[PDB]
């Protein structure tokens, strides 16, 4: 293990849970967060609540005098984040959600107001349109390409186009798919709930070429110039060919991820296939694959991946740095394969600790220097270590469920 | 119960029978704003129901506050006369040895200043060692504060010997060993627990701490409060901590890898426990700031005994030698109360 967890509560230093400037945008986060870097380097944090209902964004460097602003949306998207963009255009983060009754929300919001004192905006800072019908053919998952153009996949397995003409208005730009034709065979229909081969991700190449896999994991490749089927790969015919169990997936996730010419796909044997090859001119040219190191029967899910370039680790043999985040319940894994050469065959798979010090001294009776002794010492002890945010969360899941401190020394309240 | 007033005008800070000398173990002593008061515990006709009854013998004047007492094995009487030896510590940060003739004070010593400790002490006691030939040879003092420090203070026939040693936080009790003053034990703020051979590293270092059972979490601060010896050959170490959660480790045959029990006090205990001179297993321990005191067994036998509880908070408290009688002194008061179980 070569890295530690430092945990950071941006509202730690500060007794009210809350930034007193927030302000609720509405339309006529505890399921996704990410960040986002812009223009000012400054980093802009979103988040996308359980229902997919709520938009919530605040200032990384200046979580508790900054802005968080919560954007109410009508009804929740087609399917959660993954069918919601956010990129930022031209001084504005530019938001679209396609929501589940169809509509293609579309939201723009002033670099300026992200970073201002004002609780009002001016202008449509937000559009409704119907572009296509998707009560007939519903999507899932919604890729951004251009300020003007992005297209989006279907669960059965299309793909339409999404063309921007004037500033506001989207039309439907289709793709040729000839794949449908597999109904044909007796082992495929056109009605049937299974059988499709939806993808699961997708990365755009050099503005132009679009790399998708696909449920039965295999890359397809789009040449958005022709707007025609390039490249079809089956990933799995490579490696040993079980007959046993093949997990097709079952969801879009965070299946690859490419930096210059290099491209990591991950394959589900067991969890444990993160093919990479390398694309030039289009073609993708298999290198290796490459397992994982993961036991407790491998229980854990992907939750990010990102390709990039090399650390400053403990072996100055590197080429490549493919960071990973796993999950397993609530409890996550972070790991950094290494690839040492220009072939693919050379690696090492790097540890980290996955509990901050803080929390392993607590949990191992490892902490020598917090004072003990009185109830309400302990209570301090607890306030100040946790941070208001989870301190007063707790309380209130206590009350909920009937638990309620009896007098100044009950002991048996602190231990819970 | 039978209850017995305190002076109008006197604070108790402390309370303790004279346990350590036979020849004056009805002797009682509490100190407060101006001194040290002396009780006699007597055998009335009464019912026996509380077959003891206190008689207030006198007070000995100090002119300031005393918070920690120890009687030494020194105490006489005579026909009438007693002759006292009091280890206490007063508000100007002193730790001192009183000896007297009844309320009068025939002599005292005085350890202070930067020769002294240079924060605030928070414990003492008092032990008397003899030599080969059996004439007094040595009184023995060992007093524990804030400025990290443990002082020894040998009162010696050629005179008195200074000792300091440090300490890795502040030392928060102190108590030389039952059947052999060669060794004592030392406790710190922290959880550490120190055997130590004066007569000399030290012996040996337990601590609480990182024991704590957490099938119930005993809390981010559980400040040590107390350790004791128990037994009368000093047979084993307790230890309990604010919070309540207490352990027992004994000292005989075999190898051993951990403390050999462990529980928790229904209260918090800002005085600590106070162990039963005559039933090992059986401590008592206060919640002091609503006036309740806890009988705990260490074996579980107890199942929850409560067989005090004041309307008043308690400051301190201390056993009889007998065993069943209970003297507690609380802000205006001390009480002698007789649970008739242990009679």
């Amino acid at each position: 293990a070569c890295l530690s967890r430092i945990d950071a509560n941006l509202l730690q230093y500060y007794e009210k849970p809350e930034p007193n400037n927030t302000v609720d945008l509405y339309v006529s986060g505890s399921e996704y967060s990410n960040c986002l870097l812009l223009s000012n380097s400054e980093y802009i944090c979103y988040h996308f609540s359980s229902r997919s209902t709520l938009l919530t964004f605040y200032p990384l460097s200046d979580a508790y005098h900054g802005k968080t602003i919560n954007i109410h949306l009508p009804n929740a998207s087609m399917n959660q984040r993954y069918t919601l963009t956010i990129q930022e255009v031209e001084q504005q983060l530019l938001v679209n959600v396609i929501l589940k009754d169809g509509s293609f929300l579309t939201l723009q919001l002033p670099l300026s107001f992200l970073f201002s004192s004002a609780n009002t905006l001016n202008g449509e800072w937000f559009h409704l349109q119907n572009p296509y019908d998707f009560t007939v053919r519903v999507p899932h998952f919604l890729f951004y390409v251009s300020p003007q153009f992005s297209v989006v996949f279907l669960e059965d397995g299309g793909l339409l186009g999404l063309k921007k003409v004037d500033g506001v208005h989207y039309e439907p730009l289709l793709f040729n798919d000839n794949s449908y034709l597999k109904s044909l065979t007796r082992f495929f229909s056109r009605s049937s709930k299974s059988d499709y081969d939806s993808v699961i991700s997708c990365k755009l190449f050099h503005e132009r070429y679009l790399i998708v896999l696909t449920q039965n994991c295999h890359l397809k490749i789009w040449d958005l110039t022709s707007f025609t089927l390039i490249q079809d790969y089956d990933m799995v015919s490579q490696s040993d060919s079980d007959p046993s169990h093949f997990r097709k997936v079952e969801a879009v996730g965070e299946y690859l991820s490419l930096y210059n010419n290099t491209l990591v796909t991950l394959l589900p044997l067991e969890n444990g296939l993160f093919q990479m090859g390398t694309l030039l001119v289009l073609t993708y040219t298999f290198q290796n694959n490459i397992p994982t190191n993961l036991s407790a029967s491998a229980i854990w899910s992907i939750v990010d991946l990102v390709l990039t370039r090399p650390l400053e680790l403990n072996v100055e043999a590197s080429y490549l740095n493919l960071i990973v985040l796993w999950k397993s319940g609530t409890a996550s894994k972070l790991q950094i394969l290494n690839v040492n050469d220009e072939s693919f065959k050379n690696y090492e798979w790097i540890e980290s600790v996955n509990k901050s010090l803080v929390d392993l001294q607590s949990e191992h009776d490892l902490d020598i220097v917090t004072k003990t002794g009185d109830v309400e010492r302990g209570f301090c002890n607890l306030k100040s270590r946790y941070g208001t945010q989870i301190f007063e969360r707790a309380q209130q899941i206590l009350s909920e469920n009937k638990i309620i401190m009896a007098h100044n020394e009950d002991e048996e309240y602190l231990a819970n | 119960s039978n209850q017995y007033q305190l002076p109008l005008n006197v604070r108790p800070y402390t309370t303790t029978w004279c346990s350590q000398s036979p020849s004056c173990s009805n002797l009682l002593a509490i100190g407060h704003d101006t001194g040290i008061t002396i009780y006699c515990a007597s055998e009335e006709q009464t019912p026996g129901s509380t077959g003891l009854t206190l008689q207030e013998l006198f007070t000995i004047q100090t002119g300031l506050p005393t918070l920690h007492l120890s009687f030494s094995s020194s105490c006489s009487y005579s026909e009438p006369v007693y002759s006292l030896f009091l280890a206490c510590v007063c508000q100007d940060n002193t730790v001192r040895l009183i000896i007297t003739k009844n309320e009068t004070i025939i002599t005292q010593h005085v350890l202070g200043g930067k020769s002294g400790h240079h924060n605030f002490v928070n414990d003492i006691d008092i032990a008397d060692v003899y030599s080969a030939d059996n004439r007094l040879a040595e009184q023995v003092i060992a007093s524990v504060g804030d400025d990290c420090t443990l002082i020894i203070w040998r009162l010696t026939d050629e005179g008195p010997i200074l000792a300091g040693y440090p300490l890795s936080s502040p030392g928060i009790s102190v108590q030389f060993r039952p059947s052999n003053p060669n060794q004592l034990i030392v406790g710190e703020r922290n959880g550490n627990i120190r055997i130590f051979d004066w007569t000399l590293p030290w012996l040996l270092t337990l601590n609480t701490l990182p024991l704590v059972n957490t099938c119930h979490s005993s809390g981010i601060a559980s400040s040590l409060a107390n350790v004791r010896w128990i037994g009368s050959d000093g047979s084993g170490i307790l230890a309990m901590c604010k919070s309540g959660a207490w352990l027992r480790w004994n000292l005989f045959g075999p190898k051993n890898l951990l403390p050999n029990v462990q529980g928790i006090s229904l209260f918090p205990s800002l005085l600590g426990a106070c162990p039963h001179p005559r039933y090992m297993d059986y401590f008592a321990t206060a919640h002091s700031q609503h006036g309740l005191i806890q009988l705990i067994n260490t074996y579980e036998k107890d199942s929850n005994s409560i067989p005090i509880q004041l309307g008043m908070p308690i400051v301190d408290f201390c056993w009889h030698q007998d065993g069943s009688h209970l003297a507690i002194a609380t802000e205006g008061s001390v009480l002698l109360t007789r649970l008739m179980g242990f009679t």
